[PDB]
């Protein structure tokens, strides 16, 4: 069989010739589908059974069917992920041979209407919300440090300025700080056809913050190509709910305040004034912990900075190195 | 005098234990336990708030940042011990 042998090793050589090739963009998976029955690849690899929202960033402009790539971990080896159209057209192929996929039943009623199943069980409609396959993210992951209360309110960011000092000490060679005065929790690029771009065009969505809140999507995303989670001051996420829907999916770090009794003297130590909002700073705080991490999967229950900063350090100590 | 005092000690200790066991059953150690962790964090986070008091973005960062370090440098902890030993001497 000259056909199989003459090409099969094509992928093996081209994923190692430019071993120093620089990665770009990113991928956020949703289905870990194996490849013993779904190989269809020149790499001869087993499959793409990685995870939902897997960690790998890819730029190799391969054919219109599959995308040979790289996985970021302790090893800097090369990987493989199917092209977005491949996962789109095959997410029904794994259910294409599902016999009664249209409407006929196998419940002893064989011959009622018969006929091939309707085309609607394909990508002819698929109109839940027209949600695409794997989503990109920056060359790094954006950062959120939720806690202890509504950011910018006395103590709130003062728990972050101290946390950003050793951070910038470990960084500054890694640092990529920015301060965003725009609401990502009120920002979603899933607009219908075209977001607002003009200024006085006299449209129904002209005097909207969407124009100046999507403008820093470019200040994030592929701008992170030099590798950097990119922290921010965003007074946007007081709960990991609105942020973790779109392609952002940020690094959510939760500084724990333990029981709702140590923050009393933490916020009342300044005496008068600080209770302008009263409840929320001690209500929005446990309104966060309320839900599970996974988003703020990072938790920071720790005393004086000396070891408290270590939790941030050890997270990014492995993370930064294992990303090349 | 010795046997009798031993009996008194035994009967009193077994009676104090047979009341601390009741107190634990009702619950009083929890108040002491959950109070010591409270001031532990109030000695904790509340020092962390003061560690950001001098992050200046009027020139105390040159010296006050070293004052904190020196106090917890195991040098200002041994110097004071030596001074206390001298005072005792």
């Amino acid at each position: 069989e000259s056909a199989r042998r003459e090409v099969e090793s094509q992928a093996q050589q081209q994923l190692e010739r430019a071993k120093h090739k620089p990665v770009a963009f990113a991928v956020r998976t949703n289905v870990s589908y194996c490849g013993v029955l779904d190989e269809e690849c020149p790499v001869q690899g087993s499959g793409v059974n990685f995870e939902a929202k897997d960690f790998l960033h890819i730029k190799e402009k391969y054919s219109n069917d599959w995308w040979i790539g790289r996985l970021v971990k302790e090893g800097g080896d090369i990987a493989f992920i199917p092209s977005p159209q491949r996962l789109e057209s095959i997410r029904l192929k794994q259910e294409q041979k599902a016999r009664r996929s249209g409407n006929p039943s196998s419940l002893s009623d064989i011959g009622n209407r018969r006929s091939p199943p309707p085309s609607l069980a394909k990508q002819k409609q698929k109109q839940a919300e027209h949600v695409p396959p794997y989503d990109v993210v920056p060359s790094m992951r954006p950062v959120v440090l939720v806690g202890p209360s509504l950011k910018g309110y006395e103590v709130t960011d003062m728990m972050q300025k101290a946390l950003f000092d050793f951070l910038k000490h470990r960084f500054d060679g890694r640092i990529s700080i920015t301060r965003v005065t725009a609401d990502l929790s009120l920002a979603k690029r899933s607009v219908l056809n075209n977001p607002g771009k003009r200024t006085i065009i006299e449209r129904s969505s002209a005097r909207s913050s969407i124009a100046e809140v999507q403008s820093e999507i470019e200040r994030i995303f592929e701008l992170a190509k030099s590798l950097q989670l990119v922290v921010l001051d965003a007074d946007t996420i007081n709960h990991p709910a609105q942020l973790a829907k779109t392609s952002l999916a940020p690094i959510i770090v939760f500084v724990k305040v333990s029981s709702p009794k140590v923050l009393q003297r933490l916020i009342r130590s300044r005496g008068k004034s600080q209770m302008k909002h009263l409840t929320v700073q001690m209500m929005a705080y446990d309104k966060l912990v309320q839900c599970p991490p996974e988003s703020f999967d990072v938790i920071l229950d720790e005393n004086q900075l000396e070891d408290a900063c270590e939790h941030l350090a050890e997270y990014l100590e492995v993370y930064w190195r294992a990303t090349h | 005098s010795f046997f009798v005092l031993n009996l008194v000690l035994g009967v009193l200790s077994g009676e104090f234990s047979k009341e601390r066991e009741k107190a634990k059953a009702r619950g009083d150690f929890q108040k002491l336990r959950e109070k010591q962790q409270l001031e532990e964090d109030l000695k904790g986070y509340l020092d962390w708030i003061t560690q950001a008091e001098d992050i200046d973005p009027r020139w105390n960062r040159f010296c006050r940042r070293k004052c904190r370090a020196a106090v917890k440098s195991n040098v200002f902890y041994w110097l004071v011990i030596f001074l206390v030993f001298l005072n005792t001497l």
